[PDB]
RNA sequence: GUUUGACCUCAAAUCAGGUAGGAGUACCCGCUGAACUCAAUAAGCGGAGGAAAAGAAACCAACCGGGAUUGCCUUAGUAACGCGAGUGAAGCGGCAAAAGCUCAAAUUUGAAAUCUGGUACCUCGGUGCCCGAGUUGUAAUUUGGAGAGGG
RNA sequence: GUUCUUUGUAAAGUGCCUUCGAAGAGUCGAGUUGUUUAUGCAGCUCUAAGUGGGUGGUUCCAUCUAAAGCUAA
RNA sequence: AUGGUGAA
């Protein structure tokens, strides 16, 4: 498939194909406003190995973020503030830049009938997933809330 | 009251739509409120919606490929504005006596790039009907041969229609296209008039017609004042129209022979040349005995003699 | 400027026109000898002979565009059809029998009716006479009173009789009568007008065929189509 | 400025070369949704009251046809020039190339869908064809791939 | 063929189908965080449920191996630190309960087999039809305990 | 228990013979600067491997497969 | 110190 290429191609960034793609994507995503939809993600495999599906019901998010707490959280909450009725299921970076740092988040959209009628993704619509970036339980706030394994009063009736 | 560019946006219907939205209603004087908003409500307009929507979806086919799918693609009549500007046939039979002027014209207009064959075959169709059952009911009363035509005029239940008859001669070709909005209209509304004709004259509807007999003259001669000429047959030279004589002599009851029939009681013989070789006729005759009943002998209609003066039956 | 591919095309069609034309003029050649002999056929024949009939004759565009042929052209100018969507009636004939075959491939023939000859008459006619450029319909019957009925024609019913009837002014008046230039189909161009005439060409392969052979039935179709 | 590996698109396959390849790309234009319901339709009408040769279409889905590729099934690869993830066809011309398959390279990834019934398609390729893809194939070498071979230059 | 439509993107709707604000806040999850080492305490900020969170090992283990997560006793006031005031655990052991697993990942290519919406019937939905999403990947088949093709 | 349906060259498992046979990257890691009860997290330059890598103690051994996710008690 | 209150 496309994605083992996909892959291999992304694991060098510093190639000169990926670093023209950035420099060049830099500058659109700067004229582009702070949090703006993406029609489609621009790392598809990295999507699709976080879960992500092209079907519908699923949103893919873009935004900015100053550089200098975690950046992938902030971003992750501030496209949830916006997207009150969206799902923050995961993000991921795509693009860097020297004063501002960028990373797409897709999301779910748990109102969808078509989310809803699906057992893989029907877990999501429940109410006890509500505003999940908030309370860091994505892969990012678990990282920073160091939920890692291994070692890294009361007085009874007698 | 709106103006009728604020009317149109309203609506925000293409003027070349509206022009037929206003024609099927009818709309004028700017603009009352009232009927624009009476117009919007209409169903008419999702049709018309549906029918851009099927058209653009089309060119869209037509322009990606695969024309299978443009024939695929391809799978409506104005009753309700019928019933609301006729709220009763005799007020339909009233509206007929100038509404169907544009159909009769329309029956012998040449097919062209601004007419389709289909509407022009559909018109003429209309007339085969329409002659049909005015020779069954025998309510013709006037046959004045005017230079625009032989007016006839047929007591259609007392309403007198004054539809005109236009020559057979081409009829060489304005905006066709209100023209062919009209003569939609006219034909849906004439569908339902039919119908109720026939039902009321008794005939199964609709009735078997005859094909070879439409080969050889084309006309009322298939699809299977009134006392004149009981029981007549009369001979039609290759000066006069049958078309319209033969009409008239069915309505009354009797019979006609076309001498292009191969291109007895035989009374009279219509015959307009100098030279002749039956009672011989000129065509005058039948049309004054028809616009008056008088039956006057065919001594005052000897061929080659002066005509009388035709004053208009009105 | 033009492709490569069309100047190709023209000249292969060309190629074959000329073939065809060159094998049926040589077997008509010998047919009419009587030799019959040493040729795939002599007698004649219609499926769907020579006998006189009326018959009403098209001018149908296509086949590709292949350069004016000088048999084909001539005898299309004779019967002055150059212009598509023309027609004009003829007088069939033994001699005008091969003629049938000479222009098969750019015309469609057939045996026309009563009412469909009175319909064109009343509907269409031409009178391109008095500078005279003016093309006057048959408005009224005092130029046929005039100019014709020199031979008792004085009428649109004398020409319609005439026409069906095979009369002696025939020649005359189909001359006069400036052959009537008849609607093309579709007529449009356009969003509908497109996918009306992709349908309506399917019709045209199924009906207007050519088996190119020498021998090959004349092609014959009713003319109710029109 | 574009480094060597890109810009490899907008040099494309010039117009007479293109346009017969898409119309040898029509002539085994993939069932529609539409026409397969009803052949569908018809075989169960026709078995319910009172077994035919393998089909061939085109190939255009992105992992089957890289998929094809690497196996040497893809006789030809035609690839879009507009795509908007560049990644995604960055690699599809050299591993064509190293597999030894022809390619090429159009503009307009709507236009290469069109014949696929797909809205887009990014990339198409064949399996099957009748003897025409043979001399495209040749054509498409001779104008692209020999004459173009050096791609990896320039920048 | 200077006409055109597609695809991509940018806007609008008294358009149809949808959702977030606020309140409560004992418990819970993150940010921030003051003073008599005090204290990762209090207040403040944001978010949820009946529990929350965690949860099926890149774990502990140096054994004759155990074997999702969390609570109790014990380990233990021990290891360890500040040796000084004070802080301060964890494996193993016993108790109550135990459950599994899903995608990226290799061709469905002899058939995008997937699904949202509108409409006509019997209605926590199902059927036919139409559109749209989909190929820049929607169903089944595989999640390391491996797994797939065949006889 | 009672029933109307059970199906279409439909689905699954198991032992034998044979051929094939993947693993979450600005991520682990590393240096520094702030926080933490000398573990972890965060900002930042670098940032890689797949008979590879993470944690440990003895002359290199034991276990596991991380950088995605659901789950009552 | 925290969080608010108001004024010339």
């Amino acid at each position: 498939g496309a994605y083992k290429y996909l892959e291999e191609l992304q694991r060098k960034k510093q190639s000169d194909v990926l670093r023209f793609l950035q420099r060049v994507r830099v500058w659109e995503y700067r004229q582009k406003n702070v949090i703006h939809r993406a029609a489609r993600p621009t790392r598809p495999d990295k999507a699709r190995r976080l879960g992500y599906k092209a079907k519908q019901g699923f949103v893919i998010y873009r935004v900015r973020v100053r550089r200098g707490r975690s950046l992938r959280a902030t971003a992750e909450e501030r496209v949830g503030r916006r997207a009150a009725n969206l799902r923050v299921l995961n993000s991921y970076w795509v693009n860097q830049d020297s004063t501002y740092k960028y990373f797409e988040v897709i999301l779910v959209d748990p109102q969808h009938k078509a989310i809803r009628r699906d057992a893989r993704y029907n877990w999501i619509c429940d109410p006890v997933h509500k505003h999940r970036e908030a309370r860091g339980l994505t892969a990012t706030g678990k990282k920073s809330r160091g939920i890692n394994k291994g070692h890294k009063l009361s007085l009874w009736r007698y | 009251f709106i103006t009728r560019s604020q009317a149109v946006r309203k609506l925000q219907v293409s003027l070349a739509d509206f022009r037929r939205l206003c024609i099927f209603k009818g709309i004028y004087p700017f603009y009352y409120a009232k009927d624009i908003q009476y117009l919007m409500h209409e169903p008419v307009l999702a049709k018309f919606r549906e029918h851009k929507t099927f058209a653009r979806k089309l060119t869209r086919a037509l322009g990606r490929g695969e024309v299978s799918s443009a024939k695929r693609l391809e799978e409506y009549t104005l009753d309700h504005i019928i019933k609301e500007r006729y709220p009763s046939f005799p007020d339909a039979i009233r509206d007929i006596d100038d509404a169907l002027n544009m159909l009769f014209l329309f029956s012998n207009l040449p097919s062209t790039n601004q007419v389709s064959s289909k509407i022009i075959n559909d018109a003429q169709k209309i007339c085969n009907q329409w002659l049909a059952y005015v020779a069954k009911e025998r309510l013709v009363r006037k046959v004045f041969v005017s230079i625009k035509g032989v007016y006839y005029q047929a007591n259609i239940k007392g309403e007198e229609v004054r539809w005109l008859v236009p020559f057979k001669f081409p009829e060489n070709i304005v905006d066709f296209r209100i023209m062919l909005t009209f003569l939609e209209f006219y034909s849906t509304l004439l569908h339902f008039v039919l119908y109720k004709l026939y039902t009321d004259s008794g005939l199964i509807y609709p009735p078997k017609l005859d094909l070879k007999k439409d080969k050889i003259i084309s006309g009322l001669s298939s699809y299977i004042v009134a006392s004149l000429f009981s029981a007549f047959v009369f001979y039609v030279s290759r000066e006069v129209p049958i078309d319209i004589l033969e009409f008239l002599i069915l309505s009354c009851g009797g019979n006609v022979i076309s001498e292009a029939a191969m291109d007895s009681k035989v009374t009279h013989q219509i015959v307009d040349r100098p030279v002749l070789k039956r009672t011989y006729i000129q065509p005058q005759w039948i049309f004054d005995c028809i616009n008056k009943g008088e039956l006057v002998p065919a001594n005052k209609y000897l061929p080659g003699e002066a005509l009388p003066p035709h004053l208009s039956p009105w | 400027f033009v492709r490569a591919e069309s100047i190709v095309a023209k000249t292969l069609a060309t190629s074959r026109e000329k073939e065809r034309i060159k094998r049926v003029s040589i077997l008509e050649d010998k047919k009419a000898k009587n030799e019959t002999q040493h040729i795939a056929s002599g007698k004649d024949f219609i499926l769907k002979d020579g006998k006189p009939a009326l018959l009403f004759i098209v001018r149908v565009r296509g086949p590709l565009a292949v350069n004016i042929p000088n048999k084909a052209f001539k005898i299309l100018s004779l019967l002055r059809l150059v212009e598509t969507n023309t027609g004009v009636f003829v007088k069939l004939t033994k001699n005008v029998y091969p003629l049938l075959k000479v222009i098969a491939p750019y015309v469609v023939i057939g045996k026309p009716s009563l009412s469909s000859i009175r319909s064109l008459i009343q509907k269409r006619g031409r009178i391109i006479y008095k500078a005279e450029p003016h093309e006057i319909v048959l408005n009224d019957n005092n130029i046929v009173e005039e100019q014709l009925g020199d031979h008792g024609i004085i009428c649109v019913e004398d020409i319609i009789h005439e026409i069906a009837t095979m009369g002696e002014s025939f020649s005359v008046c189909n001359f006069f009568l400036q052959p009537f230039k008849l609607n093309r189909e579709v007529s449009g161009f356009g969003s509908l007008n497109r996918l009306r005439k992709i349908k309506q060409r399917e019709a045209e392969s199924r009906t207007r065929q050519f088996s190119n052979a020498a021998t090959a039935p004349v092609i014959e179709v009713d003319i109710d189509s029109l | 400025k574009v480094p060597p590996t890109i810009a490899q698109f907008q040099y494309t396959l010039d117009r007479n070369t293109a346009a017969e390849t898409f119309k040898l790309f029509n002539k085994y234009r993939p069932e529609t949704a539409a026409e397969k319901k009803e052949r569908l339709t018809k075989e169960a009408a026709a078995v319910a009251e009172g077994a035919s040769p393998k089909p061939y279409a085109v190939k255009y889905g992105l992992n089957h046809v890289v998929a094809l590729i690497e196996n040497k099934k893809a006789k030809l690869v035609l690839i879009a020039n507009d795509v908007d993830p560049i990644e995604l066809v960055v690699f599809l011309p050299a591993l064509c190339k190293k597999m030894g398959v022809p390619y090429a390279i159009v503009k307009g990834k709507a236009r290469l869908g069109t014949l696929v019934n797909q809205k887009t398609s990014a990339v198409a390729a064949l399996t099957e064809v009748e003897a025409a893809l043979a001399k495209l194939v040749s054509t498409i070498d001779a104008n692209f791939a020999d004459k173009y071979d050096e791609v990896k230059k320039h920048w």
